[PDB]
């Protein structure tokens, strides 16, 4: 039967796959996708969570970042009463239904546990937090806090591993302000598409793209992005697990944060899937 | 001038000259790095090109791999930056290569962009991930590739020939080995080669870390805002045949 | 005529009081700070139901309530049983000595549900700061006892008639003989609302005296006609009542009153709203 | 001199006058208000003190409640501060009253106090719930009782008529009765009474509040620092029952 079925997805057109292909997800959804890889054993000989903690990764240089607001994007395409044309200033009871779809395939008492956390008592029905704080659930489920697990494991195992958050907003940008730095817009600058004389893009931030590009080009070249020698700025220190350091892409120059988002991901990464499989 | 034919292992190319405010780099589109994965070969691991007589014209971008179309906001530029900017077509298997106008005489580390677009969508040839600016202000090769995307590179029936899965990291695969080959042609260093990649391209650049057949085709890797680990990027057998089957009942397959 | 229940008794009544005393302390069913052994019952009778029950479902307009704890409840419980704990030095707990006082201060809880309290209270970029520790264990304590009890009574009360308001007292008594690091701890603000510093014995301070003067009026006018505020001097600083929405309560320390919003309102909804979910589905 | 004699519903007393920087303060000590509990009333419920002859010398606090004595920090003040200064006895169900030295012409609030003490401990004569500065300083009556402790006061079978439980928080009642009845007497006024308590003399006010035989007894109430509602406050009755069949195990009750 199995070389039945793909004989005749074989015949069909490719426009009727691409149609009917959103409606095999599993659930309402909001950034999830149906065609991804297959955990099979031969690409991937386990998940991904388990080869990222016995792996071989001693002598490898890795780079790795966020934007300021990963959560955004995602929430104008299934999260209730969401648009870039208007503020999303969304209700207590939005919230709560945005949260299983931003959360999905997921208890019913590990969403309370999501709620606990991203909710403010002693605000609990604000809107304009409401609205940021799905945007942090979004963001750091799918985005903040895989990154961070495999930092952090990576460097454990003996990588020379480098942290960013991209935390500038383009002049040019046709999102709204609410959506922050969205998901997608440091590439614009690391490609260096502020040079190109047709967009209008600043002054100023034609100096930052060409600190970046000299960032992903030292890295290419040497694994440290860090500016050989030249002491002028500060420095870019590699993250480690313990003191978990990485700096803040800006137009200011590096800021030496520490730790990213910490508390978030303590829950994410290792208390919520201790609840799933007790419940 | 001159440093527009270049010849690589499957056969001659003809390249085209770019435009910089710094100057010039040098730039070769839509190599053909697979045999088009199309008719039986639909939902099969890639093959590699069959070499070619002639000069492959590669001065434009090929043709986009079949995937969605966001109608969401319809002419918004945020939205539509992101949309496919060549013809769709099943014949998507080429990648590109920048390098600096004086080629360099010594070899030079290679940049290889995956791009993103949670593995339903994308293309190397939107406007975003152009290499020229790249190339010219800090005068390494890059190389961005096309993979296949949706049920098109990712449906999955384990188990069997016919969908294998994972076909669309694959390609990626394909195309890392196309640089060991040939980036030497264009003065890069297969020796030294970085993987970048953001949101699925992050997350493929991951896999290929974890993937040991892929561990040898490069050396550094940067993931920007995203990862092989998170909830979205993966799938196990099982769900992969309940997302696979359906689609083919919704379809009228059996 | 004997039974069995009425043999228990009859015996236990022939014991010397001094007898029973001596062996309180070991009928407790865990190892445990801030629990004792002998306390209110269930019984249906004289609390009709579980004291939760009762505040759900009760009405209580026509009363006005004054509510309020000290700055550090649970620093004063951690030396009689925290591992690593005591008066006589600094306290600087390890984190195992914390993962352990956890399991102390809330005992009778699942093991999940300790993971959930150890997520809840730990500085995960600090995982191992031992003054750190010692602060979330003496909140763990202080917050899971007293405070978010006292607060979820209170804004259950103002939703439902009552007429509330809330302090927090966050002055240490310039006598305190307890060591710095606990604070203001439980039980230290009685000294003042009953005007000790007056008596000219104990060396209090001339502006403690004050103090204490000032925090006897709040008491007297409260009992007097039940809103702790003076009605005729509108000018000096208002002390609001305490509701479920706004959360307001005041700081009773040498400082003029400062009005501020929601008690722990992020430990207590852990407390209160999610862990009986938790310990309730597993 | 004369305002140092009065006579309440069970008999004539004499108090004595305490000095205070403001002025001095009229002050009854270690009235009784229950018959002594002891014998085969120990673990039942108060009764009222009946009638008596002659003067009761109200000249100082009555005895403690059998309670456990601190001793982690011996001689040390943090921990003596709330340890007995009188005798422990069995017999101990006496209150206090304290009154503004002129007896207020009109009828005064009146404010009573429960001490707390996790239910095992505690003593009206605690130095550091001296009544005399706040009726000085505010010119209102203050009531505070003695109320039995730990087993003597909370051990319970429920469902038996010989140990009920719950008889401290019922002595605290009695208490209140009392003052309903006799306060009149010392200036205070029976209709506005406030109940105030600290920790389990906090989670005692907690329950009048919630018993309704106790919420004709007061008309506004003070919790600090503990509430009725908190895990170490009440019991079940299957745990009350485990606990007292284990300490007559342990005291060798078969
Ligand atoms: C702060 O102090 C506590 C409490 O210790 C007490 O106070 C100190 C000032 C000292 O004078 C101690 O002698 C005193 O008892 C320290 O915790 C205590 O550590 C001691 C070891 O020094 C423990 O004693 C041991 O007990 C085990 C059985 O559990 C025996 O096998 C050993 O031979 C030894 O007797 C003691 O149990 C422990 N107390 C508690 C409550 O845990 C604490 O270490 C200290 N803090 C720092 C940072 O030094
Ligand atoms: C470069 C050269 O000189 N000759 C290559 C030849 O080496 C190459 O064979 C493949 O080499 C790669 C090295 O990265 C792997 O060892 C291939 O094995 C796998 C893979 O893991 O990629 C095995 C895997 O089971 C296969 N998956 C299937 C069948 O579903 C894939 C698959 O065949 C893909 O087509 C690979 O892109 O291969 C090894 O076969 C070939 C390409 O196959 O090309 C020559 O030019
Ligand atoms: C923000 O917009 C969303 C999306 O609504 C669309 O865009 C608006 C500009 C408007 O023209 C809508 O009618 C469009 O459908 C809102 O979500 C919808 O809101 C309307 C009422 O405002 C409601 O009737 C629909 O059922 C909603 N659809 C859902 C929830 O899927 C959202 O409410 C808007 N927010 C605010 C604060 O106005
Ligand atoms: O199984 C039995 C377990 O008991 C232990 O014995 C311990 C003996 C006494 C322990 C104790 C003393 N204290 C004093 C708390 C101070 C307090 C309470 C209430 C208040 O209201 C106030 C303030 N104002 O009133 N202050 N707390 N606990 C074993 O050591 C253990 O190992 C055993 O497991
Ligand atoms: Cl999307
Ligand atoms: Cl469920
Ligand atoms: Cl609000
Ligand atoms: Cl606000
Ligand atoms: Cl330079
Ligand atoms: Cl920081
Ligand atoms: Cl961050
Ligand atoms: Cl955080
Ligand atoms: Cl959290
Ligand atoms: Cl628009
Ligand atoms: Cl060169
Ligand atoms: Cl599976
Ligand atoms: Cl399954
Ligand atoms: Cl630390
Ligand atoms: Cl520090
Ligand atoms: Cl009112
Ligand atoms: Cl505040
Ligand atoms: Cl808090
Ligand atoms: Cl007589
Ligand atoms: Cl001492
Ligand atoms: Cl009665
Ligand atoms: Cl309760
Ligand atoms: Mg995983
Ligand atoms: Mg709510
Ligand atoms: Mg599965
Ligand atoms: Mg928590």
């Amino acid at each position: 039967n199995d070389t039945e079925l793909v004989a005749c997805l074989r015949t069909r057109p490719a426009q009727v796959l691409v149609n009917h292909e959103w409606h095999v997800l599993p659930q309402e959804s909001v950034f999830r996708f149906s065609f991804v890889p297959v955990v099979d054993g031969d690409f991937l000989s386990d998940t991904p969570e388990a080869l990222i903690n016995a792996g071989d990764f001693h002598g490898l240089q890795v780079l790795v970042g966020v934007v300021k607001d990963e959560g955004s994007y995602f929430l104008v395409y299934g999260a209730p009463g969401f648009s870039k044309d208007n503020e999303s200033l969304i209700s207590r009871a939005e919230f709560l239904a945005g949260v299983r779809v931003g959360v999905p395939q997921v208890s019913d008492l590990a969403a309370e546990a999501v709620v606990l956390h991203y909710t403010d008592w002693l605000h609990p029905e604000d809107p304009a937090r409401l609205r940021e704080a799905l945007s942090d659930v979004v963001g750091d489920h799918n985005v903040v806090c895989p990154v961070a697990q495999l930092a952090g494991r990576l460097a454990a195992q003996g990588a020379r591993v480098y942290a960013y958050v991209f935390e500038h907003r383009a002049s040019t940008l046709s999102w709204p302000l609410w959506m922050g730095v969205p998901h997608g817009y440091e590439i614009e600058f690391i490609f260096g598409i502020p040079l190109d004389p047709s967009r209008n893009y600043t002054a100023e931030e034609k100096i930052f793209a060409q600190r970046l590009m000299r960032y992903w080009a030292n890295f290419a070249r040497t694994g440290d992005p860090n500016e050989p020698r030249d002491p002028k700025a500060p420095q870019w220190p590699p993250y480690t697990a313990g003191a978990q350091q990485y700096v803040s892409l800006d137009l200011r120059p590096l800021e030496v944060r520490r730790g990213l988002r910490a508390q978030a991901c303590a829950f994410w990464n290792r208390f919520l899937p201790k609840l799933l499989s007790a419940t | 001038d001159a440093e527009l034919l270049v010849t690589v292992r499957g056969g001659r190319l003809r390249g085209i000259r770019l435009k910089t405010p710094g100057g010039p780099v040098s730039a070769f589109l839509g190599i053909p790095f697979a045999e088009p994965p199309m008719g039986p070969r639909r939902f099969l691991p890639p093959e590699p090109k069959q070499p070619w007589s002639g000069v492959v014209d590669a001065t434009t971008f090929q043709s986009v791999c079949y995937q969605y179309v966001d109608t969401l906001y319809p002419g918004f530029e945020g939205t539509e930056m992101w949309n496919p900017n060549r013809e769709l077509s099943e014949d998507c298997l080429y990648l590109n290569v920048w390098t600096p106008y004086p080629r360099p005489t010594s070899p030079t580390p290679v940049l290889v962009w995956i791009y993103g677009g949670g593995f339903y969508s994308g293309a190397s040839s939107l406007d975003v991930y152009d290499g020229r600016f790249l190339v010219q202000a800090e005068r390494t090769v890059l190389v961005s590739m096309n993979y296949r995307v949706g049920a098109f590179g990712f449906l999955a029936l384990p188990g069997s020939r016919e969908a294998p899965g994972n076909v669309g990291l694959l390609d990626q695969r394909l195309a890392l080995q196309w640089v060991q080959e040939n980036v030497a042609a264009f003065g890069g260093d297969p020796t030294s080669v970085t993987l970048f990649g953001e949101s699925a391209g992050a997350a493929s650049v991951g896999m290929h870390l974890l993937s040991p057949p892929s561990r040898g085709l490069f050396h550094r890797a940067v993931l920007q805002s995203g990862a092989p680990n998170g909830p979205w990027a993966t799938v196990g057998m099982g769900e992969a045949r309940r997302r696979a089957t359906q689609l083919a009942h919704l379809v009228g397959c059996p």
